[PDB]
RNA sequence: AUACAGUGAAACUGCGAAGCUCAUUAAAUCAGUUAUCGUUUAUUUGAUAGUUACAUGGUAUAACUGUGGUAAUUCUAGAGCUAAUACAUGCAAUCUCGACCCUUUGGAAGAGAUGUAUUUAUUAGGAUGAUUCAUAAUAACUUUUCGAAUCGCAUGGCCUUGUGCUGGCGAUGGUUCAUUCAAAUUUCUGCCCUAUCAACUUUCGAUGGUAGGAUAGUGGCCUACCAUGGUUUCAACGGGUAACGGAGAGGGAGCCUGAGAAACGGCUACCACAUCCAAGGAAGGCAGCAGGCAAUUACCCAAUCCUAAUUCAGGGAGGUAGUAUAAAUAACGAUACAGGGCCCAUUCGGGUCUUGUAAUUGGAAUGAGUACAAUGUAAAUACCUUAACGAGGAACAAUUGGAGGGCAAGUCUGGUGCCAG
């Protein structure tokens, strides 16, 4: 047949899952920002591993070279465009300063709890699941998508949400249906 | 309310007709049929309904738009001339085999 | 500098007509 | 094959020339189940819809061609992108300096050479 | 339609029929390139033939009618028909030298000349760098070729009213040349280790010459004579290899068609296999294919292309369909009733405050499912989109593993009551 294909994993499982200061980290980082399983915390830990190790790797080149100046400018602002980074941290250390909690806080759950549209993490995430978020005009259900800035303030109610301005859901109009009956 | 806009549009002599790039926008609906397009079609290119095809039309993704691509033959025996019988079957000018 | 050099290295790397062009403009024409 | 993509953002920001930047819903390739598209694959769209547009009629995409054009596509994204921008062009290694390089023919290559340069 | 005339079974003609499985091979495969003035070439394209006829025959039969044999086949004999783009036959012009120089474009006495194809001999000789090349002529030769007895549509111009003369657009044929599609030889170049592979070749041609046979053709390709040559330590010859990094259609032999094949076609003789039968004979290449140590099927020529008496017909070429990843299992309030909840400490105990419900209750959201449609597409599945219904045990009832309990008019065992296991 014809070529295959190289796809790899998101994440990978810690170095030993079973030190209780690991387990109670996961612990209170799925319980502020609501998470389902570990397998997430793998999963962003695992990039936020990747930048770091870039960037550490850029520092040990000397300065001015076009690789590092290049690639760390590069991480930076994408780091920034992702809204991590503040404008007034544009330096590669500061990206070795990063922590999960950052990237966790732009997942998208934390933008619809946090601005007020939800009045719990769980109830963002059901929001988001149950199609009543739009980033613009585009309806997202999946509680991992990481927000821009742009896209930060563009966060809204859905047009075909019941609580945007749509019809009441079945379970308003089965009870008013019932009602008058 | 349907909104059909017509965009590129090409007057090919040679196969004698007009060639063109239909968006319709139905906002707050499925989509628009290719029947009903095509009535749409015929009625603003003052042609019968025979002379107008319309196909490959793929919604947007998100709703509310779609993209296809249109003929409007200049005369109906034109476009049973050169169009392909399968097409020609999809509006029932022609019988399947 | 640098940027300059490799721009220079694509213009490198990259009786006056095109011939989509007059495909186009007979495109055009019949448009 | 010598594009470097870190390199051509540098013109972006030092072109000076506007860059026709789209929706903010109209990016994400999927209700977000794919991440926001990535610059490079929106380039490649257009050039689908450009092509297209002209040709009058889709493109089919054959079951074979098929199998090696969207999983890794998507998946350097799963990999790689994290907010359609990509995090994976760095822990690939490549050798940019020859991208910079006036490796041309018309190159320093004598003393003659780069002080009729400077003139 | 008084020859027939639309359509049209059968038959005769014309065109085309050109994936698999085994083995393995170092520049002998293959890739690039050069030459064919050494060559064949269906088809495409353009040119190219003045040398009984108001239309000859069966020297002809199929299909078809009718009579029979056979166990029997794409097995058969007898008798009787009828056609061709099948088979054989075949038919009062033009140009020159031009007196008279008659008229001075011009007429004109007379003299003359006049296919193609094969082979041989001879004579002359625009093209290329180069030719015995192109071409022309002469004398003959040939199982001497070809030089429309063919078909559709229309019925125009003339007159000498006779259906008299003269005619428009095509198809199918035909000689030669060129062109194109190819093919066959062919120049030079092209990354493994190698001498623990030093001679190899004449080993039923090895190197070359002359003549012949074969061949589209050159050529020891083959044959008769003649000379002993040809490669090689600059690596000949031989060996190994991740050199998947060319062969057959039951096995060998011979033959037939075609422009193109030594044909996945057919024929003959053998060598074996094997089927049927009335045991008198007939026929097969499955000695295959696909599987296991088990559903490969159904729908199409539309999309890109391919072959034909061709737009239209077909193609198991081809296409269509069949059979590790992100979510949900819930989110939000109100009320009632209770005083305990928990941490740390081998040890004793110490530290700390809104906690528990195995209580009641209210209104919202939506996904799986139940599914009306359109779209989609050769059609169809699918995808996208989208009406109605759809949750409190939200029974619309995910699992897996581990750690501790406690209970009897219950059972067993051991002991120093009421214990211990």
């Amino acid at each position: 047949p014809r070529a295959p294909r190289t796809y790899s994993k998101t994440y990978s499982t810690p170095k030993r899952p079973y030190e209780s200061s690991r387990l109670d980290a996961e612990l209170k980082l799925a319980g502020e920002f609501g998470l389902k399983n570990k397998k997430e915390i793998y999963r962003i830990s695992f990039q936020l591993s990747k930048i770091r190790r870039a960037a550490r790797d850029l520092l040990t080149r000397d300065e001015k070279d076009p690789k590092r100046l290049f690639e760390g400018n590069a991480l930076i602002r994408r780091l920034v465009r992702v809204g991590v980074l503040s404008e007034d941290k544009k330096k590669l250390d500061y990206v070795l300063a990063l922590k999960v909690e950052d990237f966790l806080e732009r997942r998208l759950q934390t933008q619809v709890y946090k601005l007020g549209l939800a009045k719990s993490v769980h109830h963002a995430r059901v929001l988001i699941t149950q199609r009543h978020i739009a980033v613009g005009k585009q309806i997202v259900n999946i509680p991992s998508f990481m927000v821009r800035l742009d896209s930060e303030k563009h966060i809204d109610f859905a047009p075909t949400s019941p609580f945007g301005g749509a019809r009441p859901g079945r379970v308003a109009r089965r009870n008013a249906a019932r009602k008058a009956e | 309310a349907v909104t059909i806009r017509t965009r590129k549009v090409i007057s090919n002599p040679l196969l004698a007709r007009k060639q063109f790039v239909v968006d319709v926008l139905h906002p707050n609906r499925a989509n628009v049929s290719k029947d009903e397009l095509r009535e749409k079609l015929a009625e603003v290119y003052k042609a019968e309904k025979d002379a107008v095809s319309v196909f490959g039309f793929r919604t947007q993704f998100g709703g509310g738009k779609s993209v296809g691509f249109g003929l409007v033959y200049n005369s109906v025996a034109e476009a049973k001339k050169f169009e392909p019988t399968y097409r020609l079957v999809r509006y029932g000018l022609a019988e399947k085999v | 500098r640098l940027a300059k050099q490799y721009l220079e290295n694509l213009k490198s790397e990259a009786n006056n007509f095109d011939a989509g062009d007059l495909d186009k403009d007979i495109i055009a024409s019949r448009l | 094959k010598s594009r470097m993509q870190a390199m051509e953002e540098y013109i972006r920001e030092s072109s000076d020339q506007p860059d026709w930047s789209a929706s903010i819903g109209a990016d994400i390739v999927n209700h977000g189940r794919g991440g926001i598209k990535s610059l490079r694959d929106t380039e490649k769209e257009r050039r689908v819809t450009s092509f297209e547009e002209d040709n009058f009629t889709r493109l089919n995409i054959t079951n074979k061609a098929e199998k090696r054009k969207q999983k890794q596509r998507e998946r350097n994204a799963r990999m790689n992108v994290i907010g359609g921008e990509d995090f994976g062009i760095f822990s690939s290694k490549r050798k940019l300096e020859d991208s910079t390089s006036r490796r041309g023919a018309k190159k320093t290559r004598s003393a003659w050479d780069r002080a009729q340069r400077r003139l």
